[PDB]
């Protein structure tokens, strides 16, 4: 019960903070060679797809008005697998289709960020622009300067939250800090299986 | 096949039922709805051997669990009043006697606290309490696969209009019941044909 | 018993109802069940604190069986002898067994522990200048032996051929003989600079077996059994490198002698000038003060009129006090004069390496008298699940005998019946189908048959090569 | 179109070959042979045949002590 | 299983006896609890309105996804004679049984129930200390008698005749011992509620004498299901037939009595378990060396395991045993099939064996996902060995009958063989050998065919 | 639903779709652990009337770390099951609605 009280103490920070209800979430899922690592049962890529399916279900259960698109990073390219729409069934079918294919390649954060920037451009001003990047690898290869992309995302009020799989990547931390107005808490790294479940369940809140 | 839990949220208010008695030709409709509820609970307990019954009353000054009794009250008790005949089935008899005893106690409390008129209906809080009890019976999991069902016996009687403060708690109860797959049946006794929130 | 009321369901138990042992309140953590009838120990592997008891049982007990869930061990005298030798005192074993068992340790089991553990290390066999001396630290133990008196601080010389009789007689008495070689403190025998090459890695089960052999810092004569291909030869090399004395190795075949010489010159830093082979072609011995000699059981134990060179080499082997003997395939040691190779060679430490420690006669139980106690059992499922040995799918194909073949099977003598049940055509069809199926899978297949005529007939019918005794080399 | 008192038995050719030696040993075991799988055992000894069959096949079964 | 057996027994009850059975409200309530949920829903919606309800209206209740189940419910109400059909105005009108409806309404609302639920005498004892112990004592006594273990106390001759005249538990007087049948080991398999039900329906099958009335037995069984444990009830409401069969279950263990022919009787836990239900003891570990480590301390599980396991040692927790060839031969000589033994070993399997089988199947699916395999909780080697011992028991099967041969014409042989095939008694025929064989029961038919 | 209208580019939502996100706008304050020495209002729970147990963690624990969770407005007592159920599935305190405001 002392550990339970420490758990209860962390819940004492209750504030009626204003949150963006209407959201336009872009889920970026890694599909690289590092997705073939078997530290996560049974492989990394299948678990991320299944938990993304569960995340889509929970997000559309709790945020119905919010729209969502799915982008993967594969072979150095950003592949948009489901357009930004309010129907969760299309995203579920897209994730089920991606589950069959084998991940490969060296991921490109800049290509995914540019594709999401193109996707979030017709989003209205009242609808918040958020990107969720499930980054599995530790290094990324970009065709250009990623700092210009970060500055453009900051100028377009797009907030990026990155869940990393292996370690704390500096460019992801810098991107989260720049997009979240200096908040370094939006870069999250798991510890075990249930921590990944908790981190996926944390992102459904606005 | 699978036993279920019937949680009854009855809205007994002395102001609400008096308006229904004045509008109707008959008087004392509380007794009629109570005995109909008692026969319905005996019917539900006859459906399966392992089903359970919860009854919660929402009165003017708050809510109170009619059945089962409070564990402090159960430990304190037992004056077997003769409201219900003792020759019936004991499983029905215990539930009926407990229910009518708690009706007696709650109406004595209402008679004692009749001087204060409350403008805050407690039906939504009673539904929330019933949902907590339903989760407890599911969470407790003493019995495999208990299912569940809320039944709200409310009365409008053409006096209580639509209550805008109830909107968010009723919606939250809807989402909670959808999460736990608990159907909510509603019986409304009164002249108001349309009740938008309960519909 | 403990005044336990007998239930009607205990009728068919032949005094094996152990319900009088009161169950402990904290039993669920304890993974053992001690049977007072025979000292048999029942271990649950799936519980916590199982391996911390499994090492204790494999040090103090002999495993009867090791299935997946429930393991069955035997508390025996020889296991307790190795238990006390590696430094486990008597009270520690009783305290740990009391702490790690659900049922209480019965007084019969405790008395067995005291009886087998005490009176150990009293009588010792030592070798001084190629002469066997039995030695005891207490005086009256010499005077209580008046039956098997083979006499020829407190010690008397026994004959070299009579050492086995002394070991049997002292095992019958409550004073078992201690056979340990203190090679660290032994200076009469000249040392060897033999040591393992740094590039050679040793697997953990081999390390565990050698820790059973060299637990107390003194080499203990005994038997090690490992699966074929698990590296028993490397265990022999490492034991020779640990003792660092003159080594004699006995094998069953000349090709085994060649393989042992190759393994010695490969895994350890032994020069070929320190290695000698006693075979028919090669009879030159090493000229140094210490070294390795490898030979066969048959030539060493040859009672026939051997050649002059072989007689000179045998005189060299007998007149030299050896510090270590490695008996490969020790299951053939209990034979008639393969038994005598421990008598004709004065060796301080005797390690018997085998894979098949069974014989159809009871003389396989004589190796504790010949070599020493069974030091280590390899768990073949534990090695198979770690990839050290193959995961074999053992099977037994039932081939029905045909009508005309089975009629002749019953009207015949057993010697002809043996030939007749081999050559049933359904076995031909089954063998042909299995050969075809496993050849399509791309498998190297060996078909074993002890009958030479059946081997030739199957090979001629199926168009495959056959190898038997009369085939040229 | 005549009637006898016998019992028809189903067996594999191995057991068929086994019970003919029972006929060669004891006369009143089988009356006549029908097929390679159907035999006609006298019903007064069938259980006795059973009582020897497991005894006859006991030599093919290894029983640990 | 359980509901099907009592449903089929109530089908065999005649309609007038069935309507006479609906007098007591407790019987009607206990019968109503057996019905399917759609049938129970239709009955409960149909009791409180006195007017008859059309069948087409009941058809509109059910959605298209459960319509077939609706028919099944109707079939149950077409089997138990609760719904009376009527042909009126071109419609198949449905009316409720009046006695059943009145008794169910009296059970629900309360009123005239003619003491069908008994009267509480307010004097009581501890259920777990005495009532659970007495019922378990009698049940363990009869079960230890029927499994064949020696007992210092044997049950009375009322249940010995019950076991003798039943299909299970055959008895022989030439030796002096009792032989368990296949149905006996079947009875040891399922849970105790349907065991009690099978026993009670067999007792109902035996009762034909004028000493005992069938409707009173059914009423008493259903009110015993209605009675609650921990409170005694008075004997005065029962008849003398009900009194002697109350003494019969006092011997059997469904009811407790302080003394013989007492004024009160105590219901047991088996009375409430008669209606519906609600590592463990007897959990076992099977290894490749046929060693059984059965975590059992109750003598019942040890006794039923001794039927096919050569027991070696007994601890407080398990019984160290081994599945030997001789023990399985003992089990098969009692008619206990190998499938029953394998099912028993599956149902009592340890959770650790289940975890190992789950891990093996998880390694299998990630290796060969093209095919799916059943969860073999116990090793397949011992299953194959059990089935092999079953096969070596039945290497020969002996059919006794008559063989007809010595036909001078093939047409007569063909006519007799096709007649024997038409009457379904032929087992083998051959025109080349001119022989055809018939069974023992089919001899006389061919005899009167040939003689006439 | 909820989707944009394909014929006039208008959002089409229900009342429940707006209702699903109200609980973020007025989240409940977390319930406070009751003191051990403080006199408890009810021996059982309020939301589900579960009896709070003897709660003797050790031999002389008495009612230490009592499972009642006092609300900040209605001061009602909730067990740990009710506390985690309101933190996960419900989003409204029954005691705050039973109060006759
Ligand atoms: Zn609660
Ligand atoms: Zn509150």
């Amino acid at each position: 019960i002392v550990e339970a009280r420490k758990k209860r103490t962390a819940k004492k920070n209750i504030t009626p903070y204003q949150r963006g209800i209407i959201r336009s979430l872009i889920l970026t899922l890694d599909c690289s060679e590092a997705m073939l690592e078997k530290d996560l049962r049974p492989n990394r890529h299948a678990m991320i797809i299944q938990y993304a399916i569960d995340f889509v279900h929970e997000f559309f259960d709790q945020n119905p008005i919010s729209q969502m698109g799915i982008i993967i990073m594969r072979n150095g390219l950003a592949q948009l697998v489901s357009q930004v729409s309010g129907n969760p069934q299309d995203h579920i079918d897209a994730l089920k289709s991606i589950r069959k294919q084998e991940p490969k390649g060296n991921p490109s954060l800049q290509n995914a960020l540019e594709m999401a920037r193109g996707l979030l451009l017709p989003v209205p001003a009242h609808c918040t622009r958020e990107v969720l990047i499930v980054f599995g690898s530790l290094s990324t290869t970009d065709p250009g300067d990623i700092h210009q992309t970060i500055d453009s995302l900051v100028s377009e009020k797009i907030r990026v939250k990155v869940l990393g799989l292996s370690a704390q990547v500096a460019i992801c931390k810098e991107l989260c800090k720049a997009t979240n107005y200096g908040d370094e808490s939006f870069y999250k790294i798991l510890l075990d299986e249930t921590h990944l479940k908790e981190l996926f369940n944390e992102a459904v809140t606005p | 096949e699978s036993p279920s839990l019937l949680t009854v949220i009855i809205e007994i208010a002395p102001k609400l039922w008096t308006t229904f008695d004045e509008e109707g030709n008959e008087k004392g409709s509380i007794i009629k709805v109570l005995e109909a509820l008692i026969v319905f609970l005996n019917a539900h307990l006859a459906f399966n051997s392992a089903n359970k019954v919860a009854v919660i009353a929402a009165y003017s000054q708050g809510i109170k669990y009619l059945y089962p009794e409070s564990t402090s009250a159960l430990k304190a008790s037992r004056s077997d009043l003769k409201i219900i005949n003792s020759d019936m089935y004991r499983r029905f008899r215990n539930v009926d006697e407990t229910l009518v005893e708690e009706i007696y106690k709650l109406f004595e409390l209402e008679k004692k606290q009749i001087e204060q008129n409350s403008q805050r209906s407690t039906l939504a809080g009673a539904m929330s309490a019933g949902l907590t009890y339903v989760n407890r019976i599911s969470k407790e999991s003493v019995t495999t696969s208990l299912k569940s069902r809320l039944l709200v016996l409310t009365c409008g009687s053409g006096s209580s209009k639509d209550e805008i403060f109830q909107y968010i708690p009723i919606m939250n109860c809807i989402f909670s019941a959808t999460k736990m797959k608990c159907p909510i049946d509603v019986v409304k006794i009164g002249g108001s044909k349309e009740s938008t929130f309960l519909q | 018993p403990a005044d336990f009321v007998p239930d009607s369901v205990s009728g068919m138990f032949r005094s094996h109802d152990f319900s009088y042992l009161r169950l402990r309140p904290d039993h669920a953590s304890r993974p053992l069940w001690i049977s007072p009838s025979d000292g048999r120990i029942i271990l649950e592997s799936f519980s916590p604190l199982a391996e911390q008891a499994q090492d204790f049982l494999v040090t103090i007990a002999e495993p009867i069986s090791r299935p997946s869930h429930i393991h069955e061990y035997k508390i025996t005298a020889y296991s307790l002898y190795a238990a006390v030798s590696v430094g486990l005192e008597t009270d520690d074993i009783i305290s740990v067994l009391d702490r790690l068992s659900k049922v209480p340790v019965a007084e019969s089991i405790i008395n067995f522990i005291k009886g087998a553990t005490i009176s150990y290390g009293k009588v010792k066999l030592v070798i001084k200048h190629n002469r066997y001396f039995v030695e005891t630290t207490q005086a009256d133990i010499l005077q209580m032996l008046l039956n098997d008196s083979v006499i020829g601080v407190h010690s008397f010389e026994i004959a070299n051929e009579s050492v086995e009789v002394v070991k049997k007689r002292c095992q019958e008495i409550d004073y078992p003989v201690l056979e340990e070689y203190d090679f660290r403190n032994d200076h009469r025998n000249p040392d060897l600079d033999i040591d393992l090459k740094p590039s050679t890695q040793i697997r953990p089960y081999q390390e565990k077996s050698l820790s059973k052999m060299f637990g107390n810092g003194r080499a203990r004569s005994g038997i090690i059994v490992l699966p074929c291909g698990a590296g028993k030869t490397l265990v022999g090399i490492t034991a020779a490198c640990t003792i660092k004395k003159s080594v004699i190795v006995l094998c069953t075949s000349s090709v085994s002698v060649m393989q042992w010489r190759q393994q010695f010159l490969q895994w350890c830093t032994l020069q070929p000038e320190n290695c000698a082979v006693f075979t028919s072609d090669n009879k030159e011995m090493f000229q140094t003060e210490s070294g390795l000699v490898v030979s066969t059981y048959s030539m060493v134990a040859n009672t026939r009129n051997r050649s002059h060179d072989s007689q000179k080499v045998m005189d060299f082997l007998t007149g030299r006090e050896w510090g270590f003997i490695i008996l490969d395939e020790v299951h053939v040691v209990p034979a008639a004069m393969f038994r005598r190779v421990v008598s004709t060679i004065a060796a301080h430490a005797k390690l018997g390496l085998t894979a098949t420690l069974v014989r159809e006669d009871d003389k396989i139980g004589d190796l504790n008298f010949l070599i020493g106690p069974k030091l280590y059992e390899a768990n073949w499922m534990e090695l198979s699940q770690k990839g050290h040995i193959a995961n074999v799918q053992c099977a037994e194909v039932w081939c029905p005998m045909t009508a005309e073949f089975y009629q002749e099977y019953l009207r015949e003598t057993a010697r002809k019946r043996m030939l007749l049940y081999i050559m049933n055509p359904t076995k031909f069809q089954a063998c042909q189908f299995l050969i075809q199926y496993h050849e399509r899978r791309g498998d190297k297949i060996i078909v074993f048959s002890d009958n030479v005529y059946a081997l030739q007939e199957y090979a001629l019918k199926m168009g495959k090569p056959f190898i038997y005794g009369s085939t040229p080399q | 179109a005549r009637a006898r008192k016998g019992a028809l038995v189903q067996c594999d050719p191995s057991i068929k070959a086994l019970i003919l030696q029972i006929d060669a040993k004891m006369s009143d075991i089988v009356l006549e042979e029908l097929d390679d799988t159907h035999l006609l055992v006298n019903p007064s000894k069938v259980e006795f045949v059973k009582h020897e069959l497991n005894r006859l096949l006991s030599k093919n079964i290894y029983n640990p002590m | 299983s359980l509901k099907h057996s009592v449903t089929q027994y109530l089908e065999e009850i005649p309609q007038q006896v069935q309507n006479r059975l609906y007098t007591s409200p407790a019987t009607c309530l206990a019968i109503y609890r057996i019905l399917p949920p759609l049938a129970k829903f239709f009955i409960m919606a149909m009791v409180f309105n006195e007017n008859e309800v059309p069948l087409l209206d009941l058809d509109k209740w059910v959605n298209s996804n459960g319509k077939l189940q609706f028919q099944n419910a109707i079939k149950s109400m077409k089997s138990l004679h609760l719904l009376i059909p009527n042909k009126s105005s071109g419609t198949l009108m449905i009316n409720l049984n009046p006695t059943f409806k009145i008794s169910l309404r009296n059970a629900l609302t309360g009123g005239e129930v003619q003491n069908s639920f008994g009267v509480v005498v307010e004097e009581n004892v501890v259920s777990l200390d005495l009532l659970d112990e007495y019922s378990a004592n009698k049940w363990e006594t009869i079960l230890h008698f029927m499994v064949g273990t020696p007992l210092a106390k044997i049950p009375s001759e009322k249940v010995l005749n019950l076991l003798k005249h039943s299909k299970l538990m055959e008895e022989v007087n030439s030796t002096g011992e009792f032989k368990i049948t296949n149905e006996g080991f079947q009875f040891l398999l399922q849970e105790i509620n349907s065991q009690l039900w099978t026993l009670l329906l067999q007792y109902l099958k035996m009762i034909e004498t004028s000493k005992m009335d069938l409707v009173d037995v059914l009423h008493f069984i259903f009110m015993l299901g209605a009675l609650e444990v921990g409170k005694a009830y008075k004997i005065d409401a029962l008849s003398e037939t009900q009194r002697i069969m109350l003494q019969d279950m006092r011997d059997y263990g469904l009811v407790f009595q302080k003394h013989s022919n007492d004024s009160i009787f105590y219901p047991t836990k088996l009375a409430l378990m008669l209606t519906s239900d609600t590592i463990p003891d007897g959990s076992l570990i099977v290894e490749t060396n046929f060693k059984i480590y059965s975590y059992s301390n109750s003598p019942l599980q040890i006794a039923v395991l001794s039927l096919f396991v050569h027991l070696k040692a007994r601890f407080v927790n398990m019984v160290l045993g081994q599945i030997t060839r001789e023990s399985i031969r003992r089990a098969l000589t009692n008619g206990i099939t190998a499938d029953q033994i394998i099912a028993y070993l599956e149902t009592h399997a340890h959770p650790q064996m289940r975890r190992l089988a789950e891990e093996k199947l998880e390694k299998k699916l990630e290796l060969d996902p093209n095919c799916k395999e059943p969860l073999q909780v116990l090793p397949p080697t011992v299953v194959d060995q059990i089935r092999l011992w079953q096969l070596e028991l039945d290497r020969v099967i002996t059919y006794e009958g008559s063989l007809y041969s010595d036909f001078e014409t093939s047409q007569e042989y063909n006519l007799l063989s096709k007649y024997a095939q038409d009457i379904g008694v032929l087992l083998w025929k051959d025109d080349k050998k001119k022989k055809f064989f018939i069974s023992k029961e089919g001899n006389s038919q061919v005899l009167d065919f040939a003689k006439r | 639903l909820p989707t944009v209208c394909p014929c006039c580019d208008l959002m089409l939502i229900l009342s429940t779709h707006l209702a699903r996100s109200y609980h973020h706008l007025m989240p409940l304050k977390t319930f406070a652990e009751v003191p051990t020495t403080e006199k408890f209002r009810s021996e059982d729970c309020f939301s589900c009337q579960s009896r709070f147990p003897i709660l003797k963690n050790h031999k002389n624990g008495k009612l230490l770390t009592s499972s009642r969770y006092r609300c900040e407005d209605c001061k009602q007592e909730f067990c740990v099951d009710c506390d985690v159920f309101i933190h996960e599935i419900l989003h409204n305190c029954p005691g705050c609605e039973s109060k006759p405001v």
